């Protein structure tokens, strides 16, 4: 986008996902073209402020039907922290995004039994019980949960 | 010559500089390297 | 912008410069074992014109202030963006439809 | 002055303190983010937190909701729930300055530039052993020390925040407390006059149609 | 203002104890390598310290309110510790240029 309908530094650009990123925004379609753009000819630029912008652009790609770009960033969040738990949510996130429920939910259970404090894993299952309608179940997991 | 108070105007004649030269290397080296722990050690901390 | 940065740092420089003439002349007048307490004019008005720039530099980069009511970066926030829950995000739309079914 | 030093003294005895007191805190700080702590909590803690939490903020704030939801949540609360590491922080200062008395004491280090008395001369001159000497000239370990304590303000501007330096209990209980303190609180509603305040004046349309309208990103 | 955020207000009392610290710590420098000594000196002192509080001023402009209840603490904020690295870069400085 540098220098196609725009003029911009990396640190522009940079500024711009930051900011994307505070305020909850979910136009996914500009939040990739930045993403990708950033992630290629600007990797070795960012010293430590890629693996934040990896994720964002995983879960903007998942969201506008893109999932090449989603198994890249993926696969190198995996290989930069082996056996991290957010990754793993990122996982399950993928899994039911492809309408694979039994693998997320198995995924999240183990999760939860190797951490039982951790409530991203909750969401995300309750987040699957919405995807299929049923909601009066989602209703009382949430009243459950708070 | 002589000097009733042990001379406490001029440097004394076997000083090391060697040692303090060494010791200010070892400083500046083990401050780096646990400032790079110490980043590290942050940065996997908050990624889980 | 970046100026004062160079401002600050062309201070810094003509402080030490004066610090390093004023230390030789001190070296050269207790040679000649002269009481007269001879301290040159221009070395004086050099270290106080580099100490006010650089204290005028250094004031200018020490960041900006913020109001402090709670309501004054809400006057441009709107319901769109408070309405999207990351923790809850669902992919069953029609979005994947629309781009490359 | 009275005395004449020897220029190599000034060259080698002053900077290699302060260089060496610079680095040794930093070190400090930095070994002690590296191994600050690492603590758990159970599920009952966070949770009863967090519900103590909850009751303080409605005692704080709830004068900011109608009275029936208030009362409805004073009503609960009272009757189904309330009721149903340093060793290497300070021990290196003093082996430092041990080291550096054993290694470098023994010759005057420099002067203060303004007069004293004589009880600041048995601080400033631990190593020299003098005994009409002034009091303004220093000795080694006297410039170590001072130069130790007057750094706190330039660790906190050149490191973030403040550090590389010195200085529930029962459930219960904390039930019974904030029981016996919501008590005594009574529900005072804050927009009982709202439409008059509003009322008084024009609204404040300035100052918000400037600008234009964004187009696109960037 | 009703409402207050501690962020706001900790931000600008961070910036405030950066400003006094380098002013304090230049201050000293210059005065150590002016050669003055003795309580003379500490007027000196003083004087950078108005200064500071008069940039400070334009830095604030108008409309302070908003950011300060009162000008008090952008006046006398500040003056044990800047003190204390005064005069150390003060007798630093001396000893390093006089003195020898």
């Amino acid at each position: 986008k540098v220098s196609e309908l725009y003029d911009v530094t990396w640190e522009e650009m940079r500024d711009k996902m930051r900011k994307w990123r505070e305020e909850n925004s979910r136009n996914s379609e500009q939040i990739v073209e930045v993403g990708e753009e950033l992630i290629n000819e600007y990797a070795s630029k960012l010293g430590d402020d890629i693996w934040i912008i990896y994720e964002q652009v995983m879960i903007a790609a998942l969201d506008y039907g893109r999932d090449d770009l989603a198994l890249f960033c993926l696969q190198e969040l995996r290989r930069q922290f082996p056996g991290s738990h957010r990754v793993k949510r990122l996982t399950g996130m993928r899994f039911e995004a492809m309408e694979r429920y039994d693998d997320a939910i198995q995924l999240y259970d183990r999760i939860l039994q190797e951490d039982p404090t951790n409530t991203a894993a909750r969401k995300r299952k309750i987040a699957i019980r919405k995807a299929q309608g049923k909601n009066v179940e989602a209703i009382r997991e949430l009243n459950e949960y708070l | 010559r002589v000097y009733p108070s042990k001379q406490f105007d001029v440097l004394k004649d076997d000083y090391d500089y060697v040692l303090i030269s060494s010791v200010l290397f070892g400083l500046v080296f083990a401050t780096m390297i646990t400032k790079r722990l110490a980043q590290v050690k942050l940065l996997n901390r908050a990624w889980r | 912008p970046s100026l004062w940065k160079g401002l600050v740092g062309i201070g810094l420089f003509a402080l030490a410069h004066a610090a390093f003439s004023a230390a030789q002349h001190r070296s050269y007048m207790r040679l000649t074992e002269k009481e007269d307490e001879s301290l040159p004019i221009d070395i004086v008005l050099q270290t106080l014109l580099a100490f006010a720039v650089t204290c005028y530099g250094i004031v200018h980069i020490a960041g900006e202030f913020k109001d402090m009511d709670a309501t004054s970066e809400l006057k441009n926030k709107t319901f769109d963006t408070l309405r999207n829950h990351p923790s809850f995000y669902v992919f069953n739309h029609r979005g994947r439809v629309l781009f490359r079914p | 002055p009275e005395l004449l030093l020897d220029s190599n003294i000034r060259l080698w005895v002053v900077l290699p303190i302060v260089i060496i007191t610079f680095f040794v805190g930093m070190i400090r700080h930095y070994v002690s983010i590296l191994l600050q702590s690492d603590k758990k909590l159970t599920q009952e803690q966070v949770s009863d937190s967090q519900v103590l939490i909850r009751s303080r903020v409605l005692r704080e704030n709830g004068k900011y909701i109608p009275k029936q939801s208030f009362l409805t949540r004073k009503y609960y609360f009272n009757n189904p729930e309330d009721g149903f590491g340093n060793v290497t922080n300070v021990l290196p200062m003093i082996l430092i300055g041990g080291w550096i008395n054993m290694t470098f004491s023994g010759f005057v280090t420099t002067k203060v530039p303004f007069p004293l008395t004589l009880r600041f001369k048995p601080m400033l001159q631990q190593g020299i052993e003098l005994l009409t000497l002034d009091a303004s000239w220093v000795s080694s370990a006297s410039w170590y020390f001072l130069n130790v304590f007057g750094l706190r303000s330039i660790y906190s501007l050149i490191l973030g925040q403040d550090n590389a330096a010195d200085q529930p209990a029962d459930t219960n209980k904390a039930f019974k407390t904030e029981w016996e303190a919501l008590e005594l609180t009574d529900h005072q509603w804050a927009l009982d006059d709202v439409e008059e305040e509003l009322m008084a004046k024009d609204l404040h349309f300035e100052g918000m149609f400037k600008k234009e309208l964004q187009t696109s990103i960037f | 203002p009703p409402f207050i955020s501690e962020a706001a207000v900790r931000g600008n009392a961070a910036v405030l104890d950066y400003c006094r610290t380098s002013v304090s710590a230049l201050s000293g420098a210059t005065a150590g390598i002016l050669g003055l000594t003795g309580l003379y000196g500490f007027i000196f002192y003083l004087l950078a310290s108005v200064l500071l509080s008069l940039l400070l001023i334009l830095k604030a402009g108008r409309r302070w309110n908003k950011y300060f209840k009162s000008r008090r603490p952008l006046f006398t904020g500040g003056l044990i510790g800047g003190l204390f690295t005064y005069v150390l870069f003060w007798t630093f400085l001396y000893g390093m240029v006089h003195v020898y």
